[PDB]
RNA sequence: ACGAGACUCUGGCAUGCUAACUAGUUACGCGACCCCGGUCGGCGUAACUUCUUAGAGGGACAAGUGGCGUUCAGCCACCCGAGAUUGAGCAAUAACAGGUCUGUGAUGCCCUUAGAUGUCCGGGGCUGCACGCGCGCUACACUGACUGGCUCAGCGUGUGCCUACCCUACGCCGGCAGGCGCGGGUAACCCGUUGAACCCCAUUCGUGAUGGGGAUCGGGGAUUGCAAUUAUUCCCCAUGAACGAGGAAUUCCCAGUAAGUGCGGGUCAUAAGCUUGCGUUGAUUAAGUCCCUGCCCUUUGUACACACCGCCCGU
């Protein structure tokens, strides 16, 4: 029964950026919730990073909504 | 041209039911196959008319609970559609097959009845009717996703998505499988 | 930082455990085994007492530990069925003494771990394996083979340094055993 | 225990009156499919139809009354 | 940009209070006693500072301009009906107070009522409700 | 013979009947915009009741089929079918020491009647708080909060006798609460096609007593009234408490139902956290039982009959 009060970073440090750029385009389902859970960052910060990766073109859009968005990796072939 | 009742973008055919005891109670195949999980009504009027309802419609109707969500059918429908999106993009498997195999795997097949006076603890082992199997299975899936998506950063479109696949493979990391097999354990403990 | 007490992940059948109760449910009740890393357990309503009860919290007492016996376990799935009715009155003092030795060993090793600054799950399991589980497997007693080993090693440094864990960490553990276990 | 009873599935033939303290149980007349000659009575919870096949964890007990 | 900038000030020491830098600038300045959500948008609209940045990366000149808007809001064309303290009984001026003038002026008003012996002052001295509501069924945390 | 039933009102349909410039539809002309064709709740007038209004008649009766039943009363499932159990109204003999003398110029008796228990004026009180109890409202959040845009109803009511106090389109001023000259309706004509809320879409927020929650409290400005202080009410900026899904116990309900959500009426000079109606979205479970709390009939028992909340024995 450990509490472990989360203290999410408001912006990226050095290790989070390349950890994201090497592991997030190698995952099956990408949503800001699972990005905030795995990378211990804020929800809006994950949304901004995912918008940057969408503008870069390494993530394809699946469906957009005001509640949550759905993202997936590129085909490895 | 109505070649196939595509459930938005998923095909209602080529889905396999593994249990024969739930064959006539789950209607998804070739007759009760709709484009939406929202129909008109007059489905809970007589005794067994709810067995003819589509299973995704029953899941959508049982999705809404706890006061502030009653009547919001559109919101539960779009949760169901987004959950089907993560289910299709997550395993590579057709999302209607995942719904069917989870309900079979999460159905409690034996029950204990409270017997005696008020306060005494006596249980008698009975078996569960196949309609009530589907009914408590849908209720268990809905309450597992509901208590997963509470005071958490993870959305309900993802909390519902992880809850069925853990019930589909029988990994027992889901909450429906947890109450299913403790109920089977209680029914087995005193027969 | 926390882990299991003994080397076994899940206990065997017909074994006594001391468990912390958490909440009361309809079919059973949710508890937490403090010596098995707070895993989920179940106590039955009819198994709480052999006679007629008047209220649920006559024997619930949420927050205070109790003694139970494992009736049926499932190692592959992680389910333990507990029993309250099948306990002897003479077992309580021995269970309390065993939990006292286990908790003072866990507190001493936690103190040595935060002195040595080794904060990792696998590294902490390695420290337990090199500190207590080795002498537990050597003396063939799950709990009774450890406290006697620290009691001997408080006076015998040659018996203390038999495990090849480290040098400075071994000195810190010997200092903790000398200061605490007197 | 130490014995895995194989699960047998049985289909009803006739529904009887509803038993139980609150009338929540029901007496049914089920029949086996590996040999269609045997008919026993079981206690079921929930609504049942005619021709509704049920799963049985055990196939050895007999139905008791409301008590 | 999204990478943390250099000299990213975490804890902001402004007006002898503690201010977090991880919160939005339209909401991190609301932790100061006396200023709230509505008046915060006007201040960052008079100053040429966007609302899309956190409070932890702003620097001395912009936070100094915001502190000038705090202390003297009248001649930066903030409307007179937007203020919390208007038409004073001591001197008759329109001003915005930031926790020090606010706390000491509320204390001075309460001792003014207690000295003038109005029933509002007597109810504040006794520790009861002043706006004229029922006390029979509520207020059970008054005294033991 | 009464009661139940029978009877009435409302909902559910009828492209058949009667009818509509205080309701529209379809065609025709004119006008406006665009690329030859679309939109107009823009303007005007040749048929019509498909929408609407409301009158008369019709339609569902266990009527048919297959079973169960003494094959008698009736029950079950199915087909054709808008419905094969819609909801309300009225509601018998007998009595309650049930409530109302504060509904009445309905009322017996008693008290009082000029230093009045009649009446009137002015002020206060019915709101006063160690505490306990009941009906309710808002929330404890991410099935969410804020901000923009999109978009859909039905019951109603409205210038009153002494009695003065109505509902409101439109123009300007002001952040807003609000203010002035202007027009309609004594009402299917005017508010009004009642651009309602919940929902839908798109940003901001990210598990933090937090942008949740708005209690408490300070300052200022308008409206009603002869008069607001013990803030009538409304508006603006600050103040941001408890509350992390609630112990023993207990209430209501089974189909357009519970629940969420808003709109009318009653009180009303100023006026809804209450109540009565209305509409939108819209489920989980069950077609059974007498175990609990009670009710109806028959038999039996009784030392009860102001009737078990009864009666009664002894220190």
């Amino acid at each position: 029964k450990v509490r472990d009060k989360l203290n999410n970073l408001v912006l990226f440090d050095k290790a989070t950026y390349d950890k994201l750029c090497k592991e997030v385009p190698n995952y099956k389902l990408i949503t800001p919730a699972v990005v905030s859970e795995r990378l211990k960052i804020r929800g809006s910060l994950a949304r901004a990073a995912l918008q940057e990766l969408l503008s870069k073109g390494l993530i394809k859009l699946v469906s957009k909504h005001r509640a949550q968005v759905i993202y997936t990796r590129n085909t490895k072939g | 041209t109505p070649d196939i009742k595509l459930f938005g973008k998923w095909s209602t055919d080529d889905v396999q039911i593994n249990d024969i005891s739930l064959q006539d109670y789950i209607a998804v195949k070739e007759k009760y196959a709709k484009y939406l999980p929202h129909s008109a009504g007059r489905y809970a009027a007589k005794r067994f008319r709810k067995a003819q309802c589509p299973i995704v419609e029953r899941l959508t109707n049982s999705m809404m609970m706890h006061g502030r969500n009653n009547g919001k059918k559109l919101m539960t429908v779009r949760i169901v559609k987004h959950a089907f999106e993560i289910i299709h993009l997550l395993t590579g498997e057709n999302p209607l097959q995942v719904l069917v195999n989870a309900i079979i795997n999460s159905g409690p097949r034996e029950d204990s009845t409270r017997i005696g006076r008020a306060g005494t603890v006596r249980r008698q082992a009975v078996d569960v009717s196949p309609l009530r199997r589907v009914n408590q299975a849908i209720w268990l899936l809905c309450t597992g996703a509901r208590e997963a998506a509470f005071r958490n950063i993870k959305t309900i479109a993802e909390c519902l998505a992880d809850e069925l696949i853990n019930a589909a493979k029988g990994s027992s990391n889901s909450y429906a499988i947890k109450k299913k097999d403790e109920l089977e354990r209680v029914a087995k403990s005193n027969r | 930082l926390s882990c299991r007490f003994y080397q076994h992940k899940f206990p065997e059948v017909e074994d006594v455990v001391m468990v912390n109760v958490r909440s009361i449910a309809e079919m059973g009740a949710y508890v937490s085994l403090l010596e098995y890393n707070n895993i989920e357990g179940m106590i039955l309503l009819s198994e709480l007492s052999r006679r007629r009860i008047r209220s649920i919290n006559k024997l619930i007492r949420i927050g205070r530990n109790e003694c139970v016996v494992v009736i049926r376990v499932d190692k592959e799935k992680g389910y333990i069925d507990l029993s309250k009715r099948r306990v002897s009155p003479e077992e309580a003092i021995k269970c309390e003494d065993k939990f006292t030795k286990s908790k003072t060993v866990y507190s001493i090793l936690r103190h040595v771990a935060e002195v040595l600054e080794y904060t990792k799950d696998e590294q902490l399991e390695s420290l337990f394996q090199r500190t207590a589980w080795v002498f537990d497997d050597k003396y063939k007693r799950p709990g009774y083979g450890a406290y006697d080993a620290f009691k001997h090693a408080v006076s015998d440094p040659s018996i203390l340094d038999s495990l090849d864990l480290n040098e400075d960490e071994r000195e810190v553990l010997i200092n903790n055993i000398n200061r605490r276990l007197t | 225990t130490s014995r895995v009873q194989p699960i047998k599935l049985a289909r009803v033939t006739k529904v009887l009156g509803r038993t139980g303290s609150q009338g929540q149980c029901t007496q049914v007349r089920v029949e086996f499919m590996d040999d269609t000659s045997r008919s026993i009575i079981r206690n079921v919870k929930g609504p049942v139809r005619e021709g509704d096949v049920l799963t049985l964890l055990e196939s050895e007990r007999e139905a008791r009354r409301l008590r | 940009s999204l990478v943390i900038p250099e000299k990213f000030q975490h804890i902001l020491r402004v007006l002898n209070t503690n201010i977090d830098g991880r919160r939005k600038i339209a909401f991190a300045i609301t932790a100061i006693k006396g200023v709230g959500r509505r008046y915060a948008h006007v201040v960052l609209r008079k100053a040429d500072i966007d609302l899309t940045k956190r409070a932890g990366e702003l620097t001395e000149d912009e936070v100094e301009r915001v502190i000038t808007i705090m202390q003297n809001p009248r001649q930066y064309k903030i409307p007179d009906w937007f203020l919390n303290r208007q038409k004073d009984v001591k001197d008759g001026k329109y001003s915005q107070v930031l926790a020090n003038g606010l706390d000491n002026k509320l204390r001075e008003d309460l001792e003014r009522l207690k000295k003038i012996r109005a029933h509002r002052g007597l109810r504040h001295f006794w520790g009861l409700r002043v706006r004229g509501q029922h006390t029979k069924t509520t207020g059970r945390r008054g005294r033991t």
